[PDB]
RNA sequence: CUUGAGUCUCGUAGAGGGGGGUAGAAUUCCAGGUGUAGCGGUGAAAUGCGUAGAGAUCUGGAGGAAUACCGGUGGCGAAGGCGGCCCCCUGGACGAAGACUGACGCUCAGGUGCGAAAGCGUGGGGAGCAAACAGGAUUAGAUACCCUGGUAGUCCACGCCGUAAACGAUGUCGACUUGGAGGUUGUGCCCUUGAGGCGUGGCUUCCGGAGCUAACGCGUUAAGUCGACCGCCUGGGGAGUACGGCCGCAAGGUUAAAACUCAAAUGAAUUGACGGGGGCCCGCACAAGCGGUGGAGCAUGUGGUUUAAUUCGAUGCAACGCGA
């Protein structure tokens, strides 16, 4: 077997526990997007790759088409009423 | 009808139907009930789902003369053996 | 004469046989209650049971069959074959020393006797089963298969049959020729503990040497090496048939051809093919995740419609944004 792909941390903070967050949020190759995304619901709020992986895709896969201003800020209520 | 608490469940176990008496300790026989004609017959029978719920049919036939420990003494082999014995034991009774 | 053969003396093991009773497990109905919607089964129902009390229970009976464990790589028997317990009668085998006889032997055509199962005949017996036969459905139709009953038979006595893949597909008797691994049953020496350690017989299972064999294999229980006598074979089919004889209660058996036809039939082994009795391993093949196509409008391609033509080829994965 072999382990799973080890990823350097967020340079933004330098830690590992916010990057495999970002790049699944990410659509289409866009990293730069994905920053204007969930920093902005991040930096103005205030095996562990099975569950952590699977209960936390789950955040991301409901913003679609809800019908709103903009899911950007959407998900951003929505991790707020998660937390 | 003697709410003894006490008895033996002679289990008649063939291949096809395993139809289960309650009988007392002295030799008469309570409450009955069969696996085959009583829901279900033909070639798909001789299944441990029909011993199964030949034990709970046999069991509901006798809960109401308020017997609560039945010992079994089987009449041969027959399909489902665990599945009839487990079903019965779980009806709240002592072998 | 005594080495073969036998007689004797003493023990051992054995489903060897014939009888005689003997007991339970299971077996069905009745004798009763306990019980009322079931019992029953296949490809599927159904046929047959039952609510008139049906199954099971315990209770006693009835009666027949057969003796689960032991149990076996076991045993005994000429073979067929023999399996609960116990008695009576009985047969054979083997071992230890000794005595006795004194070649009394081996094999045997003919002959005689025994001889599975089915069957037959005569009387019984019949608990289960089970050719036949009887219900249902079959299946392409069903007189399939099946299930439900079921009679002969199966069991006993006597008589007949006299046949089997009656097979180790290996006649009987004797002698000789390396080993290894067992089992069963005696017995000698020494452990005088029970086995024991070492012999030594008989039976028996399996490897394998030489040898033999076409090969497979056999291999001291030979299919080796020999000797005695017997039986048998002579291409396949016709055919173990016809005819005759003998035998049998018909039932059939035994002995046993020919015409005709074919150029094979056959044994053993080799390769590799279905081989619907297997495993193992690997792979975005599955598991996880990501993104999608099948909905629509156009682009292109493919089949189909018409037209003179809608040029031809490509047309599962390995044609269809292909040749172009």
């Amino acid at each position: 077997v072999i382990g799973q792909r080890k990823i350097l941390p967020d340079p933004k903070f330098g830690s590992e526990l916010l990057a495999k967050f970002v790049n699944i949020l990410m659509v289409d190759g866009k990293k730069s997007t994905a920053e204007s995304i969930v920093y902005s619901a991040l930096e103005t709020l205030a095996r562990p790759v099975r569950r952590n992986a699977l209960a936390m895709r789950w955040i991301v896969e409901a913003a679609r088409k809800r019908g709103d201003k903009s899911m950007a800020l959407r998900l951003a209520n929505e991790l707020s009423d998660a937390a | 009808r003697k709410q003894v608490s006490d008895g033996v469940a002679h289990i008649h176990a063939s291949f096809n139907n395993t139809i289960v008496t309650i009988t007392d300790r002295q030799g008469n026989a309570l409450g009955w009930a069969t696996a085959g004609g009583s829901g279900f017959r033909g070639s798909r029978k001789s299944t441990p789902f029909a011993a199964q719920v030949a034990a709970e049919r046999c069991a509901d036939a006798v809960k109401e003369y308020g017997i609560k420990n039945l010992e079994v003494m089987v009449k041969g082999p027959g399909p489902g053996r665990e599945s009839t014995i487990r079903a019965l034991n779980a009806a709240g009774f002592r072998i």
